[PDB]
């Protein structure tokens, strides 16, 4: 701040030394009908004044030794502290996609471990259901592998319970009827313990196996 | 208020204008008894620290130096500007007058980044700047 | 508006200003009373003084220091009152505001978070300190009257004590599980990890990495840790 | 029986702590002084010095420290960018990007829902593209590649804390496995 | 919603899908706003 | 709070529960009914664990009783203020709750006392479910009938006849005489109802209300916890009052029998047909409401979506309106519909937040915005908003 110091002006105008840019007897008439108007028409201070006045009595090397601050609360270093502690985050590891988490695979993963350990010492319900053109999309799919090959029951097995998993019901029941039509035990296996549910039907499916 | 020195003369405001290159000039016009005047001042007061790097601030009264009112229309208790190398920054604050500064800033983060964005953008040469945020609810 | 116009053609309380106002106040005052000389050189230490005691007083720390001329302590003490009085008052005055659905914009409803909080652990800082003094409040005639109705509840359900989890049990690893997976699952639907969140993730992996490891240290702190960390 | 004295509750609460260890070494000592003197003659002047230290220490412990100028920012000229890439330095910033299982969350795939489960709080959390067209028939989600460089690891002050408890707990087992 | 709206493609008359230059919106699909705000903070960046 | 039963599903056993006993509908001779609703005041924050390391030492082997005991000091650190807990609970703690649970299991003793609870709860061997008994002389056997406690609040009924009644205000009017007849003063009214479905002021069933809160209100010491007369509602169901008023969790229920229906009634979305187990047909019909509570809580947190965000995304701004609107819905779903205010702060809230996008696109504001720009699906670039 040296040019706070000095305090010469010359005659020059603020305006033009940088090229700056830009982006009477009524009157005592309306004073005098001002004047007829206004002739018509703190605590703060008030509650610290009587301690300003007791100010007075405190000599002048009491006011040059006044210590000169303090830090009381430990500002400066929690400051730092709760700084160096926000600064940088991560990323999360890839552990914690959530929908893999089961809890048997889990259990029966641990207490083995933890066995073995002692022993050295000595699909979610959260998931949103297929959608119909996904599910669409795997029927096109299968439906060109079953076309693939009229035999080969491998493919009618497949197309069957992977429909099964994904639906059932109606479906896979009619496909694996569909190209059960011989000699492949497989077909008949899968459709035995799929589409029977009663008596009759079962020993009708055993009875055609035979 | 007594962290931040004051301008006395037009010539001090020009002078802290043109010897000053490399940071902002960030001048508060308004006066000592206003309610507005006095916010901005502790706002401005605690950011000087922060800031004194790639920017500088300075208080300029209107009783005390008249001289600017009609060049750079001067209205409104306080009116806060930002000048580098003698060029009137300008900046659109959705407040729809791009020129200057009226309202009372609320956060401290807020402001640096106006003044930091302001700076950045000054750097270029560009004459408008966008800032971070739109608080034309105020104006 | 027409004068106005004409004129400049040929010319051209409140918790935001009450504290403000306070602070203008004593520094006007206290500036004044001091000899001109060496005015200006301590003037930036008596506002450090300010502030450092509204910071004592936002943290019940007393404030008290080493040789200070009585008057001054006396003016700052007085002007914490009044400070404080419009502070908590203030802050009272917004909550219930906010409680209405009156527009108090933002800031405020970030502030007034901090300072109903600095004045609720207050009142729990109090609460314990007067605890200390009046011992507690059961008295010994009515915890008996109590403690007869859990015995005889106890005895008449014919009610086995819950033992300690022993060395060697059957579901040590089934508990871990439910309970590990319970601190786990805050973290699953994050993408990014702050410092103190990667470190826990740190812990959960170890814990199911080393489950007997962590039975030991576990019934050790059982069985053992008194102490705790804030 | 010291805890109570005079030098130590004439102090501020959180210095106390520190004076009983400061405080029972000088004790101590003197006492270790009137073991040495004659009985005939008795004399102090080693705890007007210990006294001297005791006292003027605990003012110390309690004078909190000088104010700190204040921390400028450091300036907010861009500067111009350094590249490296490692094998040291890749398994560094595998912790600080996305990686491929975690940029097929980001990817939202235009004109069909999402595979959305349930947070624990219940709130649905979408992975978008995770899992190729055919699994989410299945549902059979993926394993597919797990990055195992973005696994979460202590601090430095975390894994000696977390050793040391173990190790005491080991003799801890130990005691109860004798007796 | 989407059939209270006339289809997706009533929807898509009020978009610029079309000047996207795709003949069919089949294989298409969205790069996630979210995270592509979670790639930046990983650069050292100031709050402005 | 047990596992099986969700706070909804609770409301409906409870209604369910107070009709499925005997007799408690007619008024023939005398009769009358009282419901208590009271918060136990502090709770866990009057803790003292002098008395919890015994009582945990009653339920548990020493050791993990006095860890639960030392682990409550700690010390607690905000910025710079630190106190140690001596006193109060720190309910952040895991184990909390069973602490705060057990400690429960205290009060409800004194209350009930060993001779009721034993009639309520049943034998060890044989327990009973949460709503029975085994016959109704143990059901009629003692004034209190149905008993629960969800965390700190209360609900006990009553079934009183003159002959047990008028014992039991005399003993109150004449030990709190009030010839002003002030006992109508302060009584707490449900004011969500109209006149009709309220509580009929009284001096009978006013006596009879603060006849019972004075007497459990002395049956609990106050070191425990601290019970108030404002805290709680007392409703009364006698020849004057034909509505049973209570308020569970965020629900607030009215019952009338099909006895009484004669009085003014009109049907609403929430209306439950109520049956009893033997005549199988429809003996009541409780009315459903939202509280005045969490009305308030979604004002504040549509409120607080609008202002916690300075600076967001719109589509953030409509997932956590689908979410905190999902909430509501999916848990008030019958009482919803009955509820004018809330329908209307809806239809305010919703246009406002559509005021928050048009008002983040451009300061101008639109004359009208077309909905497929909030309404479609997330994958088709709208909001996704409902």
């Amino acid at each position: 701040p040296s040019f706070l110091d000095q305090e010469p002006p010359a005659g020059y105008v603020p305006g033009i030394g940088r090229g700056a840019t830009g982006f009477k007897t009524l009157e005592l008439k309306l004073a005098q009908k001002k004047k007829k108007r206004a002739n018509e028409k703190s605590n703060v201070k008030r509650q610290f004044a009587d301690l300003k006045e007791s100010l007075a009595a405190v000599t002048e090397s009491e006011w040059m030794d006044i210590p000169d601050a303090t830090d009381f609360t430990r500002r400066n270093k929690r400051n730092r502290i709760q700084e160096q502690l926000n600064r940088k985050t991560y990323a999360a590891p890839d552990s914690l996609i959530p929908g893999n988490v089961d809890l048997n695979k889990l259990t029966e993963e641990r207490e083995k471990l933890l066995q073995s350990q002692i022993d050295e010492n000595l699909r979610v319900n959260s998931l949103s259901d297929a959608t119909l053109e996904d599910l669409q999309k795997m029927r096109t799919i299968l439906k060109s592998y079953r076309k693939a090959d009229p035999t080969n029951p491998q493919g009618w097995i497949a197309s069957a319970r992977l429909e099964e998993k994904a639906r059932k019901f109606s479906v896979a029941k009619k496909i694996i009827e569909n190209g059960c039509q011989p000699r492949s035990s497989d077909i008949w296996l899968e459709n035995i313990r799929l589409h029977e549910s009663d008596v009759h039907y079962c020993k009708t499916l055993v009875a055609t196996a035979i | 208020s007594v962290l931040l020195p004051q301008l006395r003369t037009g010539w001090h405001v020009d002078q802290a204008i043109v010897t000053e290159t490399k940071r902002l000039v960030v001048i508060r016009f308004g006066r000592k008894n206003d309610r507005q005047c006095m916010i901005m001042d502790e706002l401005l007061s605690s950011i000087a620290e922060r800031v004194r790097n790639f920017a500088v601030i300075y208080l300029c009264d209107i009783d005390e130096v008249s001289d600017f009112d009609e060049m750079y229309e001067l209205t409104d208790p306080m009116t806060v500007m930002f000048f580098y190398h003698n060029k009137h920054m300008m900046c659109d604050f959705g407040t729809g007058n791009n020129n200057k500064l009226n309202f009372i800033v609320d956060d401290k983060q807020e402001m640096i980044d106006i003044l930091e964005t302001i700076f950045r953008g000054a750097r270029k040469n560009k004459g408008l700047v966008v800032s971070p945020y739109d608080y034309n609810h105020k104006r | 508006y027409i004068g106005n116009l004409i004129t400049r053609q040929f010319e051209g309380r409140l918790d935001a200003y009450y504290d403000l106002e306070l602070r203008n106040s004593v520094m006007d005052d206290i500036l004044e009373m001091m000899p001109e000389s060496i005015r200006q050189k301590k003037a930036r230490t008596i506002l450090q003084h300010l502030s450092e005691a509204w910071r004592c007083w936002k943290a019940n720390i007393p404030w008290d220091v080493p040789g200070m001329p009585a008057p001054i302590k006396k003016i700052i003490e007085r002007y914490i009152k009044s400070k404080a009085d419009a502070w908590v008052s203030a802050a009272h005055y917004n909550r219930e505001r906010i409680k209405r659905g009156a527009h108090v914009e933002k800031t405020m409803v970030k502030k007034n978070l901090g300072r109903l909080t600095r004045l609720w652990i207050k009142n729990e800082q109090e609460r314990q300190r007067q605890i200390q003094k009046n011992g507690p409040e059961i008295t010994p005639e009515e915890a008996t009257t109590i403690f007869s109705v859990m015995v005889e509840w106890l005895e008449s359900r014919s009610f086995s004590p819950i033992p300690f989890p022993p060395l060697t049990y059957k579901n040590d690893t089934k508990i871990l599980v439910l309970a590990l997976e319970d601190l786990k699952d805050v973290y699953a639907s994050k993408v990014r990890l702050n410092a103190s969140e990667r470190e826990e993730l740190a812990l959960i992996e170890e814990a199911y990495d080393n489950p007997h490891d962590t039975l030991n240290r576990i019934k050790k702190y059982l069985l053992t840790q008194r102490v705790f960390k804030p | 029986y010291l805890f109570a004295s005079d030098m130590i509750q004439k102090f501020p609460v959180s210095v106390h702590k520190q004076m009983l260890r400061m405080l029972c070494a000088k004790v101590s000592l003197a006492a270790r002084v009137d073991a040495g003197q004659k009985n005939g003659d008795r004399n102090t002047v080693l705890a007007h010095k210990w006294k001297a230290e005791l006292s003027k220490k605990a003012r110390k412990l309690s004078e909190a420290p000088s104010i700190s100028e204040t921390k400028a920012l450091p300036i907010p000229e861009d500067q111009p960018k350094k590249k490296r890439a490692g094998r040291k330095f890749r398994k560094y910033k595998e912790k600080f990007r996305l990686s491929h299982v975690r940029q097929l969350q980001n990817r939202m795939e235009f004109g069909k829902q999402e595979q959305t489960v349930l947070d624990s709080y219940g709130e649905e959390v979408g992975l978008g593209m995770s899992n190729t067209s055919l699994q989410q028939a299945v549902g059979a989600t993926s394993g597919s590649r797990r990055s195992a460089g973005n696994q979460a690891k202590l601090t430095k002050v975390m894994k000696h804390r977390i050793s040391e408890a173990n190790q005491q707990a080991d003799e801890f087992l130990i005691s109860l496995g004798h007796n | 919603v989407i059939q209270a709206l006339g289809g997706i493609e009533t929807i898509l008359e009020h978009t610029l899908f079309k000047g996207t230059g795709f003949n069919s919106w089949e294989g298409l699909f969205w790069e996630k706003a979210s995270g592509f705000e979670d790639s930046m903070q990983f650069k050292k960046l100031t709050h402005a | 709070p047990s596992d099986s039963e969700i706070p909804p599903l609770l409301v409906y056993k409870w209604t369910q529960g107070i009709n499925n006993l005997s007799e408690i509908w007619d008024v023939s001779r005398g009769q009358s009914a009282v419901l208590l609703e009271t918060t136990l005041g502090e709770m866990a924050e009057k803790i003292d664990f002098t008395l919890l390391n015994r009582l945990l030492r009653l339920i548990v082997d020493p050791n993990i009783a006095d860890y639960i005991t030392a682990k409550n000091n700690v010390v607690i650190n905000f910025k710079d203020m630190s106190h140690v807990n001596k006193y109060g609970l720190i309910r952040g703690l895991k184990f909390a709750s069973f602490i705060f649970q057990y400690y429960g299991l205290v009060i409800d003793l004194l209350l009930l006392g060993q001779e009721r609870a034993t009639d309520l709860a049943g034998p060890a061997n044989n327990p009973n479910e949460f709503m029975q008994f085994k016959s109704k002389e143990v059901e009629k056997a003692h004034p209190i009938r149905l008993y629960t406690r969800y965390l700190d609040r209360i609900y006990m009924l009553f079934h009183f006849e003159e002959d047990e009644g008028e014992e039991l205000t005399d003993e109150y009017l004449a030990e709190n005489p009030d010839p002003n007849f002030e006992n109508s003063i302060g009584y707490n009214n449900r004011k969500c109802w109209p006149k009709d479905s309220r509580m009929r002021l009284i001096r009978q069933d006013v006596n009879l209300g603060r006849a019972v809160f004075w007497e459990i209100q002395s049956r609990v010491p106050t070191s425990l916890t601290s019970i108030k007369w404002e805290n709680a509602f007392v409703s009364v169901y006698s020849k004057n009052n034909p509505n049973l008023l209570f308020s569970m969790c965020g629900f607030e229920v009215r019952i009338l029998p099909r006895q009484r229906m004669e009085e003014v009634v009109s049907n609403d979305e929430g209306v439950w047909d109520l049956v009893d187990e033997r005549t199988k047909q429809r003996t009541a019909k409780a009315y459903l409401k939202v509280s005045e509570e969490e009305i308030k809580k979604f004002d504040s947190r549509i409120r607080g979506i609008l202002m916690a965000s300075g600076s967001t995304t719109f589509t953030k701004v409509a997932a956590k309106w689908n979410t905190s609107l999902i909430s509501l819905f999916t848990y008030f779903r019958e009482a919803i519909v009955a509820t004018e205010p809330l329908l209307d702060i809806l239809v305010k809230g919703e246009t406002r937040i559509q005021n928050r996008v048009k008002l983040g696109l451009n300061s101008k504001m639109p004359t009208r915005f077309p909905p497929a720009v909030f309404y479609t699906p997330k994958e088709l670039g709208g909001l996704g908003m409902i």
